[PDB]
């Protein structure tokens, strides 16, 4: 039966060439005699090129390969929350079977033009620089991009940790379920990651999909799509999900391996012609649904690793163009003390203000301009001791605002707390303070306003802005506090 | 005749035919599927087998699956019924509104007009937008590079262009979203409905939409510009119109061509581009031109890879451009709308022979004064102080309220005839309004409205 | 079952079998050889033919020569009796001390420990090297990588680590010499006999040695890392106790793979590498790990071809590490040894919650002053130092002193420096940099800070440089 079965002609480097299987479909999952699965990526006149989901030591020439009516799907639902799974939704945390009642195909088409409505609901990271200057809304795709060790994962982890307050709340609408897809990472890194989320009490609303460095290439290739389908269950049921793809550079490497070994034509950087199509199919599935379709959303935060800051390499170029905006991280910023190391000048969100609350909108506009004006002049901050008061004031203000965009890890901020800090800088109250003392100021200032002035913070969120009365109370707290702090 | 699939490798499908082989570029229809899968013939491999590029995903295809030769390249609905509709590369409605009920269909691969059909007429296409018409005017049958994108009012400028050309020339527009982000395709459609350039309740729509979205295979994104072109060609070649064609964006056209070339196993050229980079560009671009029946004029959003103007992609594209519209965040942050950079935006037809002698001099004068203004920004005498006040009022007069922005801004939009634009800027250069204030020139139409705004500020 | 060689091209040997085909990874034994020649099955080509990689030279092989399937992958001696011995890729003794008298053996190919087997414990491992301890500290049981171009200091650093950490280690150590200098293997061997770490007459040896150096063909170089780590895996899982694993140089594993890639019939990826670079690396690296059963503190020297850290080999290695020490020719060329780039070295445990806020603050302060100076250097090379404010030129002078206080004479580098080796306690490292940052030595000459141990020696040097 060479219609529903076949025989291995050759096997090497995770590619089985199979004779027969005449009735196999493109991309169909088939099964080897050993129990290993494989995907039929190359249908040729005289063979099927099958990519191996495992160790090829278990596949030999002449081995039988069968069609099984297999569907490449994954478990989906609320039972995955708190669980660590592999690329196929198998529990790898040792806590037993997923209690899944529903499943979904990993390879599905994105919603088209009509079922969508414009992105308008804030997706709050709790990271001042992002929420103020690179705002993200629900349904958006926002790239996190930079060299190794520039703080990319940390942005994602703080974002996930930030959702606890909405998720512990009663406003069923602000709630955001999270999915962290690890691709190509080492297992101990992923364990540190999950420990961090567990200690933060973030695991209970997070799914971790993990296809690590020793997992076969096709498993790493599938992981994003598997994660995506899990996200789509929430999106299509009137709920909101956030997915992180950490990282798509590693997924593209896995796909390149398979492509080259299937002898598909190599292009720039040896990537195949369909490598853009690989990521665009994935990233288009993040969407904001109109009310007619339940009004759910899937927000994606893909991660891309650049090499020596080259944002114009092949895979970076692809994902930059695909996404709605980018958060650019830089090594010189990181070591200068700008952490998170966001280049605000280059970073962009095409969704913009539409993803921002009134409270944030009333302070972010000013900060954006004052920093933009500062950027034109910043070059001679250590060389402009003589120039006139106007350009001196631009530098003084801009250096101060830059310090206010610095943030520690693992403590994402409520919006009212963010705007209270940005308020102090933009209204000039910190213009006389030594720049190197600002981070220390903010830590203590924020702790003071949270501890004692919870009525003021509540009012900022109650009103949805800083009113005249809130402005008055803030002026007295800040100015008196600053005097004591710089003693 | 009916062929059979013999190979499926990603978005490349080989089909064997027993009788007559379909010529290269023919559309083939895969049988036994949910939605329409079109394959475009790319190569005759030998032994009665053709290589094809898929227009949609190839998952689920089986060797031996039946394929029908349609007898022609991809053919799409053309005519008035396309206006206000959204179709894909293969001419299907994707706006969920039913059939596009045209009385004619047309092949998306058409040869560029012959040498004998060329119109030697170097004519300006009046947009009614002050910055554009005076300083960097559009030429009928020309190509315009549109620079910028986010927060610089690109979509509003596009919709106002659509509005103005229809209102003043009776010419329709076609928008081709090449590598369209689905979210942004949705946004654009709804913004067009709100501005009124698309009407869902009657036959008064001014644009036909053609979307080739980012999640579609290389073949689809490479051909969707030709689909847009073909819709535009109907209005020129059948209805004698001066047509506007928008391509957003031309780099993703080139990118999709490169992907297609790679998939077909063609050896990449310098910087990884397709060896056919220039010919892929030329066969598309040359269809945009003025002929004896009418013209297609094209505004093309250009992305510049690595900010390298010498990169093969923009370098090849620039060969075809007659003008640039540079949208600047610096101009936007000054509150000037449209945010067109009046110094960076250029036009080949800014020539005393082509435009007026009056046109050329006033433009050259406005260019010089705005340059001199930036030179005198570093440092005045009575001659210099006179030119600084004049150039600032000229900066404001380049701003303009758009009809498309009427529902949002609340202010009435203005379409300014060419001669009214020229005289207005001319009179400031002659200093007939040195007696009048500065902010009286901000957001007006003809210069008479600036005089009317000055009276209101008394 | 028996096969016959049908093709020989360099290290790549094709063997045809009439009956039972050997599975991929199986070790095959070539018949009629003076010394044991192993072929490892890499591919099934079809037509009853396998493609193999040789573990030694293929000179003298003939088409038709008999090959036996061993029925398993390469299996090597493991256990206590490997200690004090030197083994090659296939587990043969190369120290001329007779058989490895073990009765326990292990295949060099094995599955990586699962996710459930991971340990999240991370505590500092003090090295007594100022730059490392201050800025990018190592973790006990963590994965440490030492990156560098040719000749910048990877081996000197690993030898110093062996000196400061391994010589007083209470458990077992494994050193794997992978594609490096045979001379360095001989140096190390005799140094360890002198230090008593290896004992030739009793059973007290604490180090197992495994070597396959750059005189070997690529097959040996491709597999010798697995041999060395298989030895370490035994000590981790079967003895349980804390294991130190040193590898010099793990790049040579990936390079060996690139040497044979074309002959294995693969289209190249970028920069001439095998398409399988990342998955090959992953399957190997994921075994080099602490688990719930036992701890491995792994220190891997990682070569950087053409000094380009974006080269696919080192680029792909970063993600496998908990601490990275990146060396630089631009720093070494100034006489700053160890040539660690303070602005390109990182550690998971560089966290205020782990190392304490004082350690963290001084380290971040040091990195800021150095990055600030680096960003100014080129501007003042043209416009002149005189253009700077007293604030900027104060941070220039301070940064240049900090750069110098980061240098250190190593005990293993005395033949290069002319200076006695110094080991600096963590407390003193922190204190010294804190003081320089605070401006407490603004009055002292730059050079007093160069090539010393603790801060007191800089003070002492300042007096000596006077008269
Ligand atoms: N806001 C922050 N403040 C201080 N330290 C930070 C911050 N964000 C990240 N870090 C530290 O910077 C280091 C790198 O951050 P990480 O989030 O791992 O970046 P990455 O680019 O994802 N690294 P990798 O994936 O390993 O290339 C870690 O040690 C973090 O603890
Ligand atoms: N800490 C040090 N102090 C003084 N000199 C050093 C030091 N490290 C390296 N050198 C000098 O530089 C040479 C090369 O150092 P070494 O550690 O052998 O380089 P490597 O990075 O291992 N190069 P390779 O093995 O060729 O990839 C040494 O032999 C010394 O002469
Ligand atoms: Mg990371
Ligand atoms: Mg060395």
């Amino acid at each position: 039966d060479l219609e529903e079965t076949g025989r291995v002609l050759s096997i090497g480097d995770g590619i089985a060439r199979v004779h027969g299987l005449r009735n196999v479909q493109a991309e169909e999952m088939v099964e080897f005699s050993s129990g290993l699965k494989g995907m039929s990526l190359n249908l040729e006149p005289d063979n099927v090129g099958v990519v191996v989901f495992g160790n090829d030591k278990l596949i030999k020439e002449g081995d039988i390969v069968k069609r099984t009516g297999a569907i490449v799907d994954v478990p989906v639902g609320e039972e995955l929350l708190g669980r660590v799974v592999d690329a196929l939704g198998n529990a790898i945390d040792g806590k037993g079977p997923i209690g899944s009642k529903a499943r979904r195909r990993v390879g599905l088409k994105a919603p088209g033009i009509i079922p969508r409505i414009s992105v308008r609901e804030p997706m709050q990271t709790g990271i001042k620089a992002v929420d103020s200057l690179v705002p993200i809304g629900r349904g958006q795709r926002e790239l996190i991009i930079g060299d190794r060790q520039t703080g990319k994962t940390s942005i994602a982890i703080d974002t996930i940790i930030n959702q606890k307050r909405f998720n512990d709340g009663t406003d069923e609408k602000k709630k955001l379920y999270c999915i962290y897809v690890a691709i190509g990472q080492k297992r101990s890194t992923v364990a540190q990651l999950v420990k961090r989320l567990t200690d933060a009490d973030a695991m209970k609303y997070t799914i971790v999909v993990s296809a690590t460095a020793s997992d076969a290439a096709p498993l790493q290739y599938l992981a994003p799509y598997s994660g995506c389908s899990m996200g789509e269950y929430f999106r299509d049921n009137g709920k909101h999900a956030l997915i992180i793809y950490d990282d798509l550079s590693k997924q593209a490497v896995a796909y390149r391996q398979m492509s080259l070994l299937l002898r598909r034509p190599p292009g720039r950087e040896a990537y195949p012609g369909d490598v853009f199509y690989l990521h665009s199919r994935l990233l288009e599935r993040a969407a904001k649904m109109n009310d007619a379709f339940g009004g759910g959303s899937l927000t994606a935060l893909p991660v891309i690793e650049t090499q020596a800051g080259d944002v114009s390499a092949y895979i970076p170029t692809n994902v930059i163009s695909i996404t709605d905006g980018q958060i650019f991280l830089e090594t010189e910023l990181f070591y200068k003390g700008i952490r998170p190391a966001i280049n605000v000048g280059l970073s962009v969100s095409r969704v913009g203000s539409a993803a921002q609350t009134r409270a944030m909108k009333q302070v972010a506009g000013t900060m954006k301009l004052e920093l933009a004006q500062y950027r034109e002049v910043a070059a001679f901050a250590q060389f402009g001791s003589d120039l006139d008061a106007a350009t001196q004031q631009l530098l003084s203000r801009g250096v101060r605002l830059t310090e206010l965009l610095k943030q520690g890890q693992y403590s994402p901020m409520a919006i009212e707390e963010q705007v209270a800090v940005i308020y102090a800088g933009v209204r000039g109250y910190l213009d006389k303070l030594e720049p190197s003392k600002i981070t220390k100021f903010e830590n203590a200032f924020l702790s003071h306003v949270i501890s004692q002035h919870q009525a003021l913070l509540g009012k900022i969120r109650t009103d949805g802005k800083i009113s005249e009365e809130s402005d008055a109370k803030l002026k007295e707290i800040v100015t008196n506090f600053l005097a004591g702090f710089e003693a | 005749t009916t062929g059979r699939i013999v190979a499926v490798i990603g978005a490349v499908v080989d089909v064997q035919f027993d009788e007559g082989l379909p010529p290269i570029l023919n559309a083939l229809e895969v049988q036994g599927r949910e939605t329409r899968l079109v394959l475009e013939v790319a190569q005759h491999l030998g032994e009665s087998t053709v290589r094809t590029i898929a227009m949609d995903g190839t998952e689920g295809l089986v060797r031996g699956q039946k394929v029908l030769d349609s007898g022609a390249p991809i053919r799409i609905p053309v005519g008035p019924e396309t206006l206000g509709r959204i179709m894909n590369v293969i001419g299907e409605p994707i706006d969920e509104r039913g059939p596009i009920k045209t009385k004619q269909f047309a092949a998306i691969h058409a040869e560029a007009p012959e040498f004998v059909e060329m119109s030697v007429e170097q004519e300006i296409l009046v947009t009614g937008i002050k910055v554009v018409d005076l300083l960097a005017p559009y030429a009928k049958g020309g190509k315009i590079g549109l620079f910028g994108g986010a927060g610089v009012g690109k979509t509003v400028l596009i919709m106002e262009l659509i509005n103005n050309v229809a209102k003043a020339h009776g010419g329709y527009s076609v928008f081709a979203g090449v590598g369209e982000r689905t979210r942004e395709g949705n946004d654009l459609y709804h913004e067009m409905i709100e501005s009124g350039v698309i009407n869902l309740k009657d036959a008064t729509s001014k644009v036909a939409l053609v979307y080739g979205q980012m999640n579609e295979p290389p073949g689809a994104r490479a051909r969707v510009a030709l689909t847009g072109l073909t819709v535009a060609e109907y209005f020129r070649d059948q209805e004698g119109q001066d047509v506007l064609l928008f391509i957003d964006n031309i780099f993703r056209f080139t990118q999709a061509g490169s992907e297609v070339s790679a998939l077909l196993g063609r050896i990449p050229s310098a910087v990884g581009y397709q060896p056919t980079l220039a010919t892929d560009m030329g066969t598309m671009q040359e269809r945009i031109t003025t002929t004896k029946k009418g013209s297609i004029t094209s505004v093309q959003a250009i992305y510049v890879p690595a900010d390298d103007l010498t990169d093969p992609a923009p370098a090849t594209t620039f060969a075809h451009l007659d003008a640039t519209t540079v949208l600047s965040r610096a101009i936007a942050e000054l509150g000037i709308y449209p945010a067109v950079d009046p110094l960076d935006s250029t036009s080949r037809i800014m020539d005393p022979n082509i435009v007026g002698s009056e046109h050329y001099d006033v433009a050259r004068g406005v260019q010089k004064i705005l340059q001199d203004y930036k030179s005198l920004q570093d440092i005045l005498s009575e001659e210099d102080k006179l030119t600084v006040s004049r150039a600032r009022k000229i900066q404001r007069f380049l701003s303009q309220p758009f009809q498309v922005a009427e529902v949002f801004t609340g202010h009435l939009g203005k379409l300014v005839p060419l001669k009214e634009t020229i005289k207005g800027f001319q009179q400031i250069l002659a200093g007939e309004y040195d007696h009048l204030p500065e902010q009286a020139f901000y957001m007006v139409g003809p210069i008479e409205e600036a005089v009317a705004k000055a009276d209101k500020l008394a």
